[PDB]
């Protein structure tokens, strides 16, 4: 017979987790940033 | 087979209350939202150019009633009555006598297009496949009573659709 | 079939608005996690009673 | 074979038509009447009857499933033909 | 014992928000439906059924 | 999937993702529009023997 | 919202009220070729909710 | 009589009525509320507009499915006319203007028009004519209006001798020129008198004229219950509205005062029975909002 | 003559103008009102032919009913439709506007919305598709575009 | 329809149309029965 | 009997038939009938006046608690003299189980009020009013909640027609939405479905 | 025929509710005029009040009027706060509908209803 069935070797792996990045810089570095950039405006 | 959704303790460290503190003096989660919306632009848009452009649709789409014929010129419909019974919306009336050469044919063939809820029992429950639901979606009237088909209009749907009407049938009979 | 499939089922812990936020978004989540199970093990046969 | 009224309306294939006293035509003012100019009567007439050579026939409207009910006729009659009871085809025993 | 005593028939005729057009007006025929000859059950006949009169209809001027 | 290198770097670059991956627009990946016919299958009372309906 | 709306109609005819499941299991089976493109679908769509 | 135009049902949306009426000028203001006091009894209205269809939509929800029929005339085409009253057993004219413009003058609204309906509708073999003219209809006057009015009633008497001509005096409603002719001046005071008449009883009479197969050649004048004075009418306007587009012909017709003709007969003898002003002035005159009556005479 | 070409032009232009930027107020009743958020959705986007989406009820030229009317709303639609500036259109989508559709027997529905306002564009379905609502927009752009008031008020 | 034509019959529309709502050409619904009662006529001769 | 037969469940019918057993003992002062449906449902049909002591039971024993209180129902059967028959449906989380209690009552008659039991019932059975006229006494606010305000009549008795007795629309002369009385164009059609010959010999009634 | 009163022992009570409901229509009739804009004067809604009142003045079973009255009390407050529009106000003046034919004639000449 024919019928719409899935492969014989099944689909594929599916995600479904939460998937965040975690992009970027630090705290510490982004002060720094922020101090270095009112440094030089300054001087 | 739970999880708990916010129930996380965050760390009381210095790094990571520097972070948190860097997080709320600097807007960092609104940049990345705004990253989000920049990146989203510059995507291709899924519009579609209608009219030129049409949507994609199945066989099985429920759309204008039509009355078929047979391949021999003689109409299908053979007056028994079951799609009026079986139409939810009471949308059909049928009224019936013999003609001339004694068939058994419908002389009223009445579908309310403004009660009928476009659930295809009619189509299902036909026994010969006289009455169907054809493809055609665009036909909006100006007037109420445009709605209102009879046996004649059905008749001159089923003689303009039925080139697609039957290829639908063809493709999708197989499942029914 | 629901006995025969594995999700998880999402629990708040304040019962505010932003929780029923988290849940209701999980739940689209453990339901990606259902379709993937009922994909790889439907079954070939009938689709109505035999009942006529 | 569509037929014109003397008031210059339109027959249908059921027979219905306006009297020219009937009130009712002036719905039909700076508009058409919508008849079907395909009578299936006289689209079934030119269908010639088919002969066979035995006592009884089977019918199906062709297509198999895409046609009527499967139907049985007998023929015994040779004064007339039989004529199904759905599609209106008729059979003829040639003996 | 937070109980009265009303010995007047019953009459709700106020309450059932009908006019009264169709309170006064109205025949009511309760019998046990006939059985159709065209068939020989008999379950259509073990309940009691109650209808009212047939009034005018008429025909549409449009279809 | 026609944009260029320069504006899918830009877009990996600000989504946080690789977008080219997963793609929300259909393309040729999809199952052709029309199939090859069917053969359905029975259920278990079409049978010619032992079949009786009051069991 | 918009592609799952083809997978009601390409089973049932009807991209919203499909009167599909019927009591005694549903109305017609599933067109072939249909279970590939909710794998495609649903493949693509965890990235969907992270967005949100 | 044909079977489909015997009365049918209890008089409401979906009934029949039996009625066929092509009212010409229907989308002004009495062809509105004849048009809605006609379409609740399921009677058949053909309308024929000669202004755009928009501006006939409110006619639309009047009536079941139907029983309005929507058609364009041009008023010097009688092809047009006899399109449009062969169907109908009662014809009724409320064609009118306030004002000539350069297409169209007096002459040619209240008598070539109205003479060219009558004469379609009796070559049509129409039953029943009604023709709405004017009160203060007078040869001899001293406006244009209430001149060719009243040739245009003569000329309607004579081609149609059993057509019921109607003169109303002096119509105030919500949509009227006549009480809203006055709040929106915010002309003078002099000794006029006249009897204004509600809109609805006028549209009583006439259907009650419909439906009454004595008022077939007769001509009524439709008057209220009350005479006031023209300085009295306006200052109680002004009270009831707290008030603290013209031209000579209105000025001229508004001093005329109001004829009296109990050779006549009025809404009394339809079964109307005539409303007063002051029921009715607040219903009207609330728009223009931002009370002592006034005496009669 | 001068003039006729001079008000057919002027008519032609503001016709182009008030058809070319419809600024709808739905209803939002019942399923129709989702086909019409499906319509406005990116794929089909109603407002890229100048149809903006969800216009205050105040400002809004064209009105889209979309549910089913009963008896406790209807007024309340009539309201609506009294306080909006003319020139106004209204369409009806579904079969519950039009006529009622599945509960048209019922006590409390009203039997279509023309009852209650007039109505320009009758679109069919339950629920039509979001093409079919587009098309009944279309269709009400073509009646804006054939209108003639301006050669209507040089004639009179 | 240029590599699979559709199969050919004689009631096919040979001119397919577009929607003809608000054109001369729309449909006016009417019902398609004819009469049911019979009336009766009355004699064209005098008793006299 | 096995693929098309839907599979019984006796651990269930005796546990529910147990507990039928052991609440029409803790309560015979209330309660009526106990029954078990053959699809192991628990039905207590009681007396009304022990409309409040039984569901509290319910909501507060141990063995019981049946804090969920999942729908609340009238049902109209005109042949009897009592012909509204009220349902509460109740689910308790603790034992995983639902139990039906039903009591009767007349157009006259009033019902205490569940409100202090079970706070959902406190729009549900308000609802019952607007649907069928069954008074509930010392209800907070008892109004209706789904028909038109002038609305007459309640709709879901069994003698009131499909349509009403009157229909709105819009007169211009007025400048109003009106009501008047119901003229249909199309009279809804009438089946006569039922077929007679005997279908279940299992439910025959015992003649006369 | 002993039966659960709803509110009122007997009629003499149930009467006092009807003369409490009445007079709170009454003092209700003006501010109803004054709110909703209605075409009405005070008459004519005090005498509509008394038109309900009388029609339903026949009836002699405590439950029934204390039912009645608790409609009645249902409806007042639909009307004290503003959830009635001036449509469900005017209800009760039916002036859109033709009067309907009352004598034998009359009838036989409109229609087969008797
Ligand atoms: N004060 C009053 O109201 C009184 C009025 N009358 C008479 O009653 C009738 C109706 O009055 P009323 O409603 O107030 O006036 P309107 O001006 O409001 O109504 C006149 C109607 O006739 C149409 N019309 C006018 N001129 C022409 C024309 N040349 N060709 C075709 N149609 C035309 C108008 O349509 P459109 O302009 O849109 O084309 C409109 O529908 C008139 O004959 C008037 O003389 C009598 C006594 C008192
Ligand atoms: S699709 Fe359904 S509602 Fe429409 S005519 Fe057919 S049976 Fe009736
Ligand atoms: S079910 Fe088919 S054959 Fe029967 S009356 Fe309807 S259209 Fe005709
Ligand atoms: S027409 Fe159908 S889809 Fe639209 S509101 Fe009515 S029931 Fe829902
Ligand atoms: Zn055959």
């Amino acid at each position: 017979v024919k019928q719409d069935m899935p492969p014989v070797g099944g689909y594929g792996p599916i995600d479904y987790k939460r998937n965040l990045p975690r992009r970027g810089l630090s705290g510490y570095s982004m002060f720094a940033v922020g101090i270095g950039a009112l440094l030089f405006g300054y001087w | 087979t739970y999880k708990y959704v916010n129930l996380r303790e965050p760390s009381m460290d210095m790094k990571s209350v520097t972070d948190r503190a860097a997080q709320t003096l600097l807007w960092t989660e609104l940049i990345r939202g705004l990253g989000m919306t920049l990146s989203y632009l510059f995507r291709e848009p899924a519009t579609i150019n209608y009219p030129f452009e049409k949507g994609p649709l199945s066989p099985r789409f429920r759309g204008e009633h039509a009355l078929r014929r047979y391949p021999s010129g003689e109409e299908r419909c053979i007056a028994c009555k079951l799609c009026e019974a079986v139409c939810p919306a009471q949308a059909i009336t049928i009224e019936a006598e013999p003609r001339a050469d004694g068939s058994r044919r419908t002389t009223r063939y009445d579908i309310d297009m403004t009660k009928c809820i476009y659930c295809g029992f009619c189509q299902e429950a036909c026994p010969v496949d006289a009455i169907v639901e054809g493809p055609n979606f665009e036909f909006s009237t100006e007037t109420h009573e445009e709605l209102l088909y009879n046996k004649e209009k059905l008749l001159n749907n089923g003689d303009k659709w039925e080139a697609e009407i039957a290829a639908n049938i063809q493709a999708d009979y197989l499942y029914r | 079939v629901y006995d025969q499939v594995e999700f998880d089922v999402p629990i708040g812990s304040r019962g505010d608005c932003y929780d029923r936020y988290l849940c209701r978004v999980e739940e689209m989540r453990q339901s990606i996690r259902i379709i993937s199970q009922c994909l790889n093990k439907m079954p070939p046969g009938e689709i109505k009673v035999d009942d006529a | 074979g569509v037929r014109t009224s003397p008031t210059g309306e339109k027959v249908t294939h059921t027979g219905q038509v306006y009297d020219d006293e009937d009130y009712r035509r002036v719905r039909f003012v700076g508009r058409q009447k919508e008849v079907n100019e395909n009578f299936a009567i006289d689209l079934i007439a030119e269908q010639p009857v088919s002969q066979v050579g035995s006592r009884v026939i089977s019918c199906d409207g062709g297509g198999g499933a895409l046609g009527h009910p499967r139907v049985y006729i007998n023929l015994d009659k040779e004064t007339k033909t039989g004529t199904c009871g759905y599609c209106g085809l008729q059979f003829r025993q040639q003996h | 014992t937070q109980l009265i005593t009303v010995d007047e028939k019953l009459d709700i005729t106020t309450l059932t928000g009908v006019p009264e057009e169709h309170i006064k007006t109205r025949k009511a025929r309760i019998f046990v439906p006939a059985r159709n000859n065209m068939q020989s059950g008999v379950n259509n006949t073990k309940k009691w059924k109650m209808e009212f009169d047939t009034r005018e209809r008429w025909e549409n001027p449009l279809m | 999937a026609s944009a260029t290198r320069l504006i899918q770097g830009l877009r990996n670059w600000a989504s946080g993702r690789d977008l080219q991956a997963k793609l929300q627009l259909r393309y040729q990946e999809i199952s052709k529009r029309t199939q090859p016919p069917p053969k359905l299958p029975v259920g278990p009372s079409h049978r010619l023997s032992n079949n009786y309906y009051c069991a | 919202r918009e592609k799952m709306f083809e997978f009601y109609e390409r089973v049932s005819g009807a991209r919203m009220h499909a009167a599909y499941v019927r009591p005694g299991g549903v109305h017609q089976d599933l067109p072939l070729g249909l279970m590939d493109d909710i794998y495609e679908f649903s493949k693509n769509f965890s990235l969907r909710i992270d967005e949100l | 009589l044909h079977h489909a135009v015997i009365p049918h049902g209890k008089g409401g949306r979906s009934s029949v009525s039996g009625i066929v009426a092509t009212v010409f000028g229907a989308t002004g203001f009495l062809g509105r509320y004849l048009v809605n006091h006609l379409g609740r009894m399921g009677s058949q209205v053909i309308v024929p507009y000669r202004c755009e269809p928009y501006d006939t939509m409110h006619l639309r929800p009047m009536g079941d499915l139907g029983q309005i029929i929507f058609m364009d005339w041009n008023g010097r085409d009688k092809d047009s006319i006899r399109r449009a009253v062969e169907h109908s057993n009662v014809v009724i004219n409320l064609v009118g203007r306030e004002w000539e413009t350069k297409n169209f003058d007096f002459e040619d609204v209240f008598v070539k028009i109205p003479q060219a309906i009558a004469q379609v509708s009796k070559e049509a073999g129409v039953e029943k004519f009604i023709h709405i003219s004017h009160l203060n209809a007078d040869i001899k006057s001293s406006s244009k209006y209430l001149r060719n009015k009243a040739v245009g009633e003569k000329e309607v008497r004579e081609t149609f001798p059993e057509a019921t001509i109607i003169k109303p005096a002096d119509i105030f409603g919500r949509e009227d020129r006549f009480l809203n002719y006055f709040a929106n001046i915010r002309s003078l005071g002099k000794k006029t008198v006249k009897q204004p008449v509600y809109i609805v009883d006028v549209t009583k009479g006439i259907i009650n004229a419909i439906k009454d197969p004595d008022a077939r050649g007769k001509t009524f004048a439709f008057v209220g219950p009350n005479r006031y004075l023209l300085f009295d009418l306006v200052q109680y306007v002004f009270a009831v509205a707290h008030r603290p587009w013209t031209t000579r012909d209105k000025v001229e017709r508004i001093h005329t005062t109001d004829r009296t003709l109990p050779h006549l007969p009025g809404l009394e003898d339809l079964g109307v029975q005539a409303t007063p002003l002051e029921l009715k002035a607040i219903e009207v005159l609330r728009r223009h909002r931002t009370v002592q009556p006034a005496k009669t005479v | 003559s001068r003039g006729e070409y001079v008000v057919a032009k002027l008519d032609d232009l503001i016709n182009w103008a008030r058809r070319s930027s419809l600024w709808p107020m739905t209803f939002g009743l019942a399923c129709c009102a989702v086909e019409m958020m499906h319509m406005a959705a990116p794929r089909y986007d109603m407002d890229r032919f100048g149809v903006v989406f969800r216009a205050s009820p105040r400002q809004s030229d064209v009105m889209i009913v979309a549910g089913t009317l009963t008896n406790k709303m209807a007024p309340a639609l009539r309201k609506v439709y009294d306080q909006m500036p003319e020139p106004r259109y209204v369409v009806s989508m579904g079969s519950c506007a039009n006529g009622g559709g599945y509960y048209h027997y019922s006590y409390s529905v009203v039997r279509g919305c023309d009852r209650i306002v007039p109505v320009d564009i009758y679109v069919p379905g339950c629920p039509p598709t979001a093409e079919a609502l587009l098309y009944g927009i279309l269709q009400l752009q073509k009646k804006i575009k054939r209108e003639k008031r301006l050669r209507i008020w040089y004639r009179r | 329809p240029t590599v699979k034509p559709p199969t050919a019959r004689k009631f096919i529309w040979t001119n397919h149309k577009f929607n003809l709502s608000g054109t001369p050409q729309q449909y006016v619904p009417y019902s398609t029965t004819r009469k049911k009662i019979q009336e009766w006529v009355p004699p064209s001769t005098p008793y006299k | 009997t096995r693929p098309t037969v839907r599979p019984r469940n006796d651990v269930a019918h005796k546990q529910l038939s147990a507990f039928g057993e052991y609440v029409a003992e803790i309560l015979p002062k209330y309660v009526q009938q106990v029954q078990v449906s053959c699809f192991s449902e628990l039905e207590i049909c009681i007396h009304p006046d022990g409309v409040i002591p039984v569901l509290t039971f319910l909501r507060d024993h141990s063995n019981a608690q049946f804090k969920s209180l999942a729908d609340l129902t009238a049902v109209d059967i005109p042949t009897r003299q009592n012909r509204f028959e009220i349902v509460y449906n109740l689910l308790s989380l603790r034992f995983n189980s639902r139990i039906r209690v039903k009591t009767y009552t007349d157009e006259l008659t009033p019902v205490e009020s569940s409100v202090s039991v079970y706070k959902a019932a406190n729009w549900y059975e308000r609802e019952i009013w607007d649907m069928f006229g069954v008074f509930f006494a010392n209800h907070p606010d008892l109004r209706r909640i789904l028909t038109d305000y002038g609305f007459e009549g309640h709709p879901f008795r069994k003698d009131f027609p499909l349509s009403g007795y009157v229909e709105l629309r819009y007169d211009d002369e007025v400048k109003r939405v009106v009501a008047e009385p119901v003229e249909l164009a199309q009279e809804f059609r009438k089946f006569d479905l039922n077929s007679p010959w005997e279908a279940f010999p299992a439910y025959r009634q015992p003649p006369e | 025929t002993s039966v659960k009163p709803i509110f009122s022992r007997d009629m003499n009570e149930a009467k006092r509710r009807v003369r409490e409901l009445y007079r709170a229509w009454y003092r209700e009739v003006p501010n109803t005029v004054h709110l909703f804009q209605l075409d009405i004067s005070v008459k004519q809604g005090r005498d509509k009040v008394r038109e309900m009142f009388k029609k339903n003045a026949h009836v002699t079973d405590p439950r029934v009027v204390d039912l009645l009255v608790i409609k009645g009390k249902m409806e007042l407050e639909e009307t004290i706060n503003v959830w009635k529009q001036r449509t469900h106000v005017m209800r009760f003046f039916h002036e859109t509908e033709a009067p309907r034919p009352k004598d034998f004639l009359s009838k036989f000449y409109v229609g087969h209803d008797p």
